[PDB]
């Protein structure tokens, strides 16, 4: 019979079964996350087994309909999602070895500890130990010792497993009629079909290259300023014209540069903004924080929170009676059940995290009308970006001053703005080269352009060419540096962050311009604007039902990634950097090495 | 009206079913109780399993669902003002 009707009926059955199954799985996961009990672990394992078995069985019945006979553009995406062989392409021994190696790598990374030499009774774990050493120590030799050690014991012990991991992953990728596993990750951004909105898998690489080729001068000036400022803390350990060694960056891997705020502050005489005192003087609790977030979100025309949200969601840690894992999370259990889990104390950081998670919840609540397979973000970048635009808008001094949390006579000057811009820059702009370099290296490895005996010769050159960091000690083929990261040891992509960073500023500029803002971008509030709320909602409620290009066009107006807002948000910071470093050395050279 | 307090269970009040599939349309004021297996293809239909489906699917009422999934009891009083005989009874307010 009309094949499309049979496919539609199969989708109708799947939608009704999956809802209840997924609800049960999510509820079990929530209950386990709130408490800690062995039988709860057993129940979670059973529920996950049931969910996985149901999904695997329902996948088989979907293979009867070939994809080529469908003219609907809506059921096609659902069938394409369901028709994908999850792990059935491989043989049984292949799956056994793959699961074995994945669990082995995860366990090895999880239980890593280091012992200080000549002290058998003195050992430190990575997170309990090396993080504190890296983040809050001004010493020199100890940092080098830890940096050499952790890599020495981890990379040499994890490289051979990663070799077989790569081999098996490539085997599976070729089995699924793809090019390589990097293509498998690149496929998430693929949209094929509708004319005028094609996006091939290979276009993303060129787009990333072209977009990154523009911010490099700003990164160059910021890096020159950083190197100039570091001459006060390390007078006799920094090369005058060389690249910054990676062992003095305040992190194990150098993902962020946030820990340098107190060392590179432009005008340290005046302290920054912290609203703790007024919060304490009015006896604030979590209820007031969350209702303030609700008021801010309803100010732009978005709906409120559900009645059950204030009842089923915990806001503060119960105490010693129970035992949970304190990590902010917005839960989408489905069927009108939305909850927020966070251990709250009165501080500005939690006040911003509240807005982040509530924006997450609003995005979840936007697309509840779509079918089950379509209930997610347009791609893997929209979600945190929508979360963070609210945070950027809600922490400006004008908003705090208006809502009565600050003195009504509070005189905003042009002296704190440089400090605020530098604080934002050291955590937003200083991380893009790291992500770009890591993704470039990973894609080159998956494609295979780098021979096994010449990995480091290209890895350490890419560092010098992109991040501007040089290794402090010579390394041989025994080391496997990249595997030490959390997202490298575990199977996870890394190109999400670049897209999120580019998207958030584009969204902010569009909303501010449509919101009748006067002045530079950094002093903008998206409040009081239905004009900026309807525009955002036209993108929020689509879900995955439309190509992400069209969803972007309803807000930004352009269907491609843009970089202009990222440079626009830092115009006065760029001006000050240009003024300051007129008498210094520009650029970095690969000539100075501490060991030679 | 809402009926959460008497139509829900923690495991689930799996006692309400609803029709989902049919190769036909309905007519006003019709009741069907057919439980015959539903055909989707040309092939002969033999029980559940392949494309043949049972044309009855159940609800999943739970106490912590949202407003849009909680049960509302609907009693459709379709009194057509034309019951002629016995119709016209009258509350007939009376006074002193
Ligand atoms: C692709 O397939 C889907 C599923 O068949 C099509 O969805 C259908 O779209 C029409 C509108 O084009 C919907 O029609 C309207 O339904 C409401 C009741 O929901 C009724 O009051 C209106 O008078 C009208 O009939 C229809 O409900 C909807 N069906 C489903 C199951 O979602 C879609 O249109 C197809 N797309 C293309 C490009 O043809
Ligand atoms: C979503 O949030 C808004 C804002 O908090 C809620 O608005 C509420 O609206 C009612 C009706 O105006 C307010 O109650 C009272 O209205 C009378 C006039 O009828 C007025 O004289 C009283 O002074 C008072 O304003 C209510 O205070 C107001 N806010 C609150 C906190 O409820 C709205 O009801 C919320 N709705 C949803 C769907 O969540
Ligand atoms: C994975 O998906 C592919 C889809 O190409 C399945 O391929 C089929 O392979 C069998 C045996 O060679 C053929 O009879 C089918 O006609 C193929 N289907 C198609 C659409 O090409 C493959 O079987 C799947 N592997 C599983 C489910 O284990
Ligand atoms: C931005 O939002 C605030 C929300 O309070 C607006 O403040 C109110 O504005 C009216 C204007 O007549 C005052 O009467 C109220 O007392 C204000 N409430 C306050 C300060 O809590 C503010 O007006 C909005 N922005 C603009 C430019 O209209
Ligand atoms: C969590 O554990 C406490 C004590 O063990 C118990 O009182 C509570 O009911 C548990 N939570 C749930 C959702 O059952
Ligand atoms: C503020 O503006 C004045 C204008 O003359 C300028 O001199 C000054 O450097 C600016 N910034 C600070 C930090 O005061
Ligand atoms: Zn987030």
């Amino acid at each position: 019979s009309t094949i499309e009707e049979q496919a539609k009926t199969f989708l109708d059955k799947f939608n009704h079964e999956a809802e209840d199954l997924f609800y049960q799985s999510s509820l079990a996961s929530w209950n386990y996350n709130t408490n800690i009990t062995e039988e709860n672990v057993q129940n979670m394992n059973n529920a996950g087994d049931k969910w996985s078995a149901f999904l695997k069985e329902q996948s088989t019945l979907a293979q009867m309909y070939p994809l080529q006979e469908i003219q609907n553009l809506t059921v096609k995406l659902q069938l394409q999602a369901l028709q994908q062989n999850g792990s059935s392409v491989l043989s049984e021994d292949k799956s056994k070895r793959l699961n074995t190696i994945l669990n082995t790598m995860s366990t090895i990374y999880s239980t890593g500890k280091v012992c200080n030499p000549d002290n058998p009774q003195e050992c430190l774990l990575l997170e309990p130990g090396l993080n504190e050493i890296m983040a809050n120590s001004l010493d020199y030799n100890e940092r080098l010792w830890a940096w050499e050690s952790w890599r020495s014991e981890v990379g040499k012990q994890l490289r051979p497993l990663y070799e077989e991991y790569v081999v098996l992953k490539n085997e599976m990728a070729r089995a699924n009629h793809y090019e390589d596993y990097g293509d498998y990750w690149r496929g998430d951004y693929e949209v094929n079909g509708v004319d005028g909105y094609d996006y091939s898998r290979g276009q993303l690489i060129e787009d990333v290259e072209h977009t990154f080729e523009e911010i490099k001068p700003l990164y160059e000036h910021l890096h020159a300023y950083v190197r100039a400022k570091l001459m006060n803390a390390y007078p006799s350990y920094i090369s005058p014209i060389g690249c910054l060694p990676a062992h003095l960056l305040g992190d194990m891997w150098g993902r962020f540069w946030t820990n340098l705020y107190s060392l590179t502050v432009p005008f340290g005489q005046k302290p920054n903004i912290d609203v703790t005192d007024a919060m304490v003087d009015q006896a604030w609790d979590a209820q007031r924080i969350f209702k303030e977030a609700e008021k801010f979100f309803v100010s732009v025309g978005l709906p409120n929170m559900t009645q059950g949200f204030w009842e089923n969601s915990m806001l503060t840690d119960p105490g010693n009676v129970q035992k949970a894992v304190c990590h902010p999370t917005a839960w989408d259990l489905g069927k009108g059940d939305f909850r927020i889990l966070m251990c709250t104390k009165v501080t500005m950081d939690d006040f911003l995290t509240a807005h982040h998670e509530m924006g997450h919840i609003q995005y979840d609540m936007a697309y509840a009308a779509q079918p089950f397979l379509l209930r997610n973000g347009a791609n893997e970048g929209f979600h945190e970006a929508v979360g963070e635009i609210m945070s950027l808008s809600a922490a400006t001094p004008k908003h705090l001053k208006s809502i009565g949390l600050l003195s009504p006579d509070f005189q905003e000057d042009n002296e704190t703005e440089i400090n605020f811009l530098l604080k934002q820059a050291l955590t937003i702009v200083g991380t893009l080269p790291f992500t770009y370099m890591l993704e470039k290296w990973r894609w080159m490895v998956f494609k295979g352009e780098i021979p096994k005996d010449q990995w480091m010769k290209k890895w350490w050159e890419m560092k010098r060419e992109i991040v501007g960091v040089v290794e402090p000690v010579p390394h041989d083929e025994t080391y496997c540096d990249p595997a030490s990261l959390f997202h490298v040891s575990n199977d996870y992509s890394f190109i999400r962050y670049y897209t999120r960073t580019l998207y958030q500023f584009q969204f902010q500029e569009a909303l501010c311009q449509a919101a009748k803002h006067e002045g530079p971008l950094h002093k903008c509030d998206i409040s009081n604007s239905t004009e900026a709320g309807q525009k955002l909602f036209n993108m929020l409620r689509l879900g995955k039902s439309e190509p992400w290009t069209l969803a972007l066009e309803n807000v930004v107006g352009a269907k491609n990634m843009n970089v202009r807002p990222l440079l626009n948000y830092f115009e006065p910071l760029f001006t000050w950097l240009k003024d300051q470093n007129k008498n210094s050395f520009v650029g970095w050279s690969t000539d100075w090495s501490p060991y030679a | 009206w809402n009926s959460n307090k008497l139509d829900s269970k923690h495991s689930g009040n799996y006692d309400y079913w609803y029709r989902s599939f049919r190769k036909s349309k309905l007519k006003p004021f019709e009741r069907d109780i057919s439980t015959e297996i539903y055909q989707a293809g040309n092939k002969p239909c033999k029980g559940k399993g392949p494309n043949c489906y049972f044309p009855l699917q159940s609800y999943g009422f739970r106490p912590t669902y949202g407003v849009g999934h909680q049960p509302y009891r609907v009693v459709v009083l379709s009194f057509e003002l034309l019951h002629a005989p016995a119709t016209v009874c009258g509350p007939k307010k009376s006074t002193n």
